[PDB]
This record gives structure tokens, sequence and C-alpha cells, in this order.
RNA sequence: GCGUUGGAUUGUUCACCCACUAAUAGGGAACGUGAGCUGGGUUUAGACCGUCGUGAGACAGGUUAGUUUUACCCUACUGAU
């Protein structure tokens, strides 16, 4: 459901985790209070992972992961790829990735069907991308901000984009994500809705400082 | 540990021995030392340098 | 096609913009740290 | 209107329904009702002349169910209470005070925040 | 220092004085930052004080889009010249020192950040890290 | 005990803003310190203006140019036999 937490003392929990419906990942901060966000809504059917990919603790902005596949960038050693490896379901296939654009969580936007992709990315990742997560891919911007992962988190359920967005583009966001999609805000109205909250198909974590018609509209189109 | 690749020459960059040098289009280039490094400043061309490994596999 | 966030109720445009006008009237200030006599 | 429910926020736990929150007609302001009156150690003087807020900052319930065990083990004058399935505070209890955010001393009740605490409507979403 | 910050940083070697004009890395509409102060900087008699990667300066536009200069405003360094070593062994540097208009919480102005962006800029803010495309 | 800043203008001490900072406290030692430096100011001779004087000339008014010397001795201090 609705849950409000902080990793440090920050409200961008999509920056810090990557929460998905097979697994869920998270970084090495301390914070029971963060971790019980997690574990005290979470039975065992998703494993929660502590991990920092290239030493980095802003794990949520550079893996892109699926249902069914894991993307890490170039920068991941083979150290923390192996104790993602012997830490989760083998249905997923944790791939490394090697083109320019570091930030995956950044440059791609991915539910378990669909994957929004920033615009200039390179030509062979994304049939890399169908190859590990089965998934097609449109290549738009959502609203000029060509860093579509993270000022648009999504689910199968809903979507939720940053209130930049024009009318006439959240039609065709739903068109052709075949999803229906709110211009909302988030975290006292950070637009990088992305990054300010992480989503399951259950379980929706936000920053501490988010209000309830904040919550009152994540809570209302992501479980529908 | 992983031991990696002089860009220019081709030499195996150990730990804690050249530099890196991360280009305004976003690619990543490593030195083994500042003569690889400065031949690479200086625009040269790794296949006319006769001592990297460039060389020698045109060369055959 | 959103919603103040504050109160909650006005959908307000795409123009660039925060929440309500009222909420922006009542709550925020920016003529802050002046004596008016 | 129709029914509402009030709950907590950082947990996803029912707290209270409605068929509550007496409205108690929070302002006559004469000359010190409005006014947080801080008395001194002598002379009943009175120094602190604060006007009270506008909004109603606290919700006015009734004892509950959930209620009645800490009521029942050690009681005392005053204290605090919080969610079972969490441990954040919600706020205390009393009898003799902890009077409004408005101010006003009342009938002995049970308080209730609404800081870190918010209210939903029982029945479906409006859906815009 | 810890404006916003997210931890504590290694001490990067220090790139860029006041003085020094780094160009601008995010669509704020500047083109190039004046670095005026360093927030956080020790004060030595004739030490002009410096910047490094991932600091956040104080910082003045000297061109482009007129609502925005003649004005103090914070910037956080996402890219120096200066070869710094990282603990891990390597030694690297950017071709040009960039830096990005944030307030003072460190939540950014912009929208993307053109060109790469350092590992130790990166993680230490949690906005940089949502606005930029390539990390190193 | 330990610290007490970076600048814009001015020869300035003084003052005044800008900005960072834990903080930008007040003073003294021949108003510390020119065989330590600099020479912007003042303070020779050149010249211009304004006022005053019949005039030569005056101005603590404005402006611009204008040589800054010596230690190898005794002590002191720093090191070395
Ligand atoms: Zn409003
Ligand atoms: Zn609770
Ligand atoms: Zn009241």
């Amino acid at each position: 459901m609705a849950t409000r937490t902080q990793f440090e003392n920050s409200n961008e929990i999509g920056v810090f985790s990557k929460l998905t419906n097979t697994y869920c990942l998270v970084a090495v901060g301390g914070s029971e209070n963060f971790y019980s966000a997690f574990e005290a809504e979470l039975g065992d059917a998703i494993p929660i992972v502590h991990t920092t990919i290239a030493g980095t603790r802003i794990i949520g902005r550079m893996t892109a992961g699926n249902r069914r596949g894991l993307l890490v960038p170039t920068q991941t050693t083979d150290q923390e790829l192996q104790h993602l490896r012997n830490s989760l379901p083998d249905s997923v296939k944790i791939q490394r990735v090697e083109e320019r654009l570091s930030a995956l969580g950044n440059v791609i936007c991915c539910n378990d069907y669909v994957a929004l992709v920033h615009p200039d990315i390179d030509r062979e990742t994304e049939e890399l991308i169908s190859d590990v997560l089965g998934v097609e891919v449109f290549r738009q911007t959502i609203s000029g901000n060509i860093l579509v992962g993270s000022y648009c988190s999504l689910s199968n359920q809903g979507g939720l984009v940053h209130p930049q967005t024009s009318v006439q583009d959240q039609e065709e966001l739903s068109s052709l994500l075949q999803v229906p999609l709110v211009a909302g805000t988030v975290n006292r109205g950070s637009s990088v809705v992305g990054a300010g909250m992480v989503v399951n198909d259950y379980l929706a974590v936000t920053g501490l400082d988010t209000t309830a018609p904040e919550l009152s509209v994540i809570e209302s189109i992501f479980r529908l | 540990m992983k031991v990696e690749i002089d860009s220019f020459s081709g030499a195996k960059i150990y730990p804690g021995r050249g530099t890196l040098f991360v280009r305004g289009d976003s690619k990543i280039f490593r030195f083994q030392n500042s003569k690889s490094a400065s031949l690479f400043k200086q625009r040269k061309n790794p296949r006319r340098i006769a001592w990297t490994v460039l060389f020698r596999k045109h060369h055959k | 096609t959103l919603l103040c966030c504050n109160c909650g109720t006005p959908i307000d445009g795409s123009t660039g913009l925060v929440m309500c006008y009222d909420c922006i009237k009542l709550t925020v200030d920016i003529t802050q740290g002046i004596p008016r006599e | 209107s129709k029914v509402t429910a009030v709950r907590c926020k950082k947990c996803r736990t029912k707290l209270a329904l409605s068929t509550s929150f007496i409205a108690h007609d929070p302002p006559s302001k004469e000359s010190s009702e409005g006014h947080f009156i801080k008395r001194a150690a002598n002379s009943h003087r009175i120094i602190d002349i604060q006007e009270s807020q506008a909004n109603c900052s606290h919700f006015f319930i009734e004892p509950l169910k959930w209620m009645q065990p800490e009521l029942q083990g050690k009681q005392e004058l005053e204290g605090k209470f919080s969610c079972p399935g969490c441990s954040s505070k919600v706020g205390g209890y009393n009898w003799k005070g902890s009077r409004c955010s408005c101010g006003k001393w009342v009938i002995p009740a049970i308080h209730l925040q609404t800081s870190k605490v918010d209210q939903f409507p029982l029945q479906s979403t409006a859906l815009p | 220092s810890g404006n916003g910050a997210q931890g504590t940083k290694f001490r990067i070697s220090l790139g860029l004085p006041v003085g020094a004009i780094m160009n601008c890395a995010d669509n704020s509409g500047a083109r190039n930052l004046y670095i005026i102060a360093v927030k956080g900087s020790g004060s030595r008699l004739n030490r002009l004080p410096a910047a490094s990667l991932g600091d956040m300066v104080m910082a003045t536009v000297k061109k482009g889009k007129p609502e925005l200069r003649k004005k103090v405003m914070p910037a956080i360094v996402v890219r120096q010249a200066k070869s710094w070593r990282r603990r891990d062994g390597v030694f690297l540097y950017f071709e040009d020192n960039a830096g990005v208009i944030a307030n003072p919480k460190g939540e950014m102005k912009g929208s993307a950040i053109t060109g790469p962006v350092g590992k130790e800029c990166a993680d230490l803010w949690p906005r940089v890290a949502s606005n930029s495309g390539v990390v190193v």
C-alpha cells in the first residue's frame, strides 16, 4: 500500500531503491526504518537485496530492471554482480549493458510489458532490452524531458508523470503504454516523480514529506 | 580485482598506474603512462605509432 | 490534468506551475522579513 | 454528506470512523479565550499575548475498543498513545486538560492529532 | 558544506578556485558560471578558496537568459579538469569544468544535464543523480 | 590554549558593501617592522587649472611627471666545527 520513509534524510526513494514484481533492490545506508518500510509490508515472495553498483548508493537510477531481468551499467564490477546473482531468483537475467548512457534507471522507464526509452540510446541497446526483458520499446520523451525514467514512474496498473505533461501528450503515452496516467507530483512538489517514489503492483513507497492529496492520487491510479 | 588495457597503445594497465580521461562525447579512455596520454593529446594515430599493439596487428 | 497536492481539489494547467492560487496566497509568502512600520 | 474514516500516516491501519468530531464552536474572542494565557508566578499576571490560530489541528473522538486495554492497564493522569501496528505517536490522553489546538477548556475526552494523521472517505474515490 | 548534501565526500583535488568561469551543464538557460565562493571552505590568510568536484558553490551567470544574470545563485560542480585520484587507484579528469545551478537545498533548477557527470558528484546529491544521463 | 578569511572602490589608517565561515574580537611591542621591500600619498626643482595679489608669487585646493645608498665589523638569532 502507501508507505512513507527516508533513506538517510532524503525523500528520493527511487534514487536509492529499485522495486519490481519479482525482487527489490536497496542500498546500504543503515536506517532500519527504511529497511522496515519494505520488509514490514513484504512477504518473502520478493527478496530484498542490499547492493551498490559501481560503489554508488544511487542504485535506483543506475539499474533499469524488470520482473524477468536486470540491467546494470558498464561500470559495475564482478563482485557486486556475483552478490546480485547469488541472492536473486533465477527467473531474471542479470545482463550488464555496455552502452553510453550510464544511468539506466534515468534513461529507461519500463514495466513488465512496455519500455519507454530515452531517444539517444544506442541502436544495439533496445534489441538487448527486448532480449533480456521480453519487452518492446518506445523511444519517445515524456514531454520534451528526455529522461523518461525519472520524470515518469510506471507500473502495469497505472502510470504517473510530471505536471508539465500536456493533455495531448498524456493521450499518446496512454495509447502506447496501454495504461492510464495522471500528471501528478510527489514529495511536497518535486516534479522528479520517477525518482521521488518507487512502486510495485501492490506496494507504493513514497518519500516522508509527501502529502495526503499526493498519496491519494498515487494509490488511486497505481492499484488500477 | 580487474586488469584493464591502455586505449592508445594496448598495454595491460595494472591498478594504481596511469590515468583515465572522460571525453565530452561521453567516451572513456585509459592511458598507461604520460607518453601514451601525451601522444593522444597531440592527435596522433595509434595505427601510425609503431610500438603499439595496433601497428603490429595492422602490419601482421 | 493535475491536483493541487496541498488542498487537493483544483485541476491546474501544464504551463509550469505549483499548488493552487489560494494555497500560494495563504501558505506561501515571498514578502517575509520586512518591518511594515 | 457521506461517512469518513481517519487513519495514520507512514503506516496503513484504520484508526477510527465517522459519527464523531464535535465542532464545539471554536471562536468566541472577547478578551481571553482567543489568547493563549500564560500566568506568571504571582499576582495572576499575564505576559504572553498570543492570538489563537484559525485552523483546527486536532481531532476529538470517543473512547475506543482498541483504547480499552490501554485505559485498563496502568492508568495514570496524562500520557501518550500510538498505533498498535506501528510506533509513531498519535497524541496523548487526559481528563483534565490538553485543550485543543484552538485552545478552549472542554469536557474530559480523548484527542487525536492531524499531524502525521490523515482522513479518507470510506466509499470509493471520485475518480477525476 | 552539508547544505542538502547526502553524505560525506573524500578530498578531491581542488580543481578550480574563485574567479573560475566554468560551463553550465543543465538547460537552465545559463551558459557559464563565475565562481565567487565555495560553501564550507576553511579560512587561511591569502588562500583563496577552491572548489572540487561535487562541491556546492555560490556563483553568478555571465552569459545568457537575462532573467538569470546579475544575481548570486548556488551551483554544484559536476565536472572538473584537474586530475584527481579515486581511492581504487585510478586518476581521471574531464575535458572541461562544468557546474549546475541548484537551490540551497540541493534541488536543481534545470531538467537535464548534458554531458557526463562524475560519480563523486552524482552520489553526494540525489537530485543530480536524477537528472544526469551519463555518469562518469 | 587555539583560531580570527576571500574580494569590489579608495594611497588610504578609517569607512563601506559582497560572500563564505565556528568566528570574521579589541589592542601593544620607538603610533612593531624602509642597510626588510614597495613608493600609491606627503614633501624640492618641470607644468596646467581655479581663487587671491599691480607684481614677483601664495594656496594646509585640484591634476600630472619626479635617483629610495652600504654590512665584510660587534652582539643577537639560525645552523656548523
Ligand atoms: Zn490549493
Ligand atoms: Zn502506524
Ligand atoms: Zn478547535
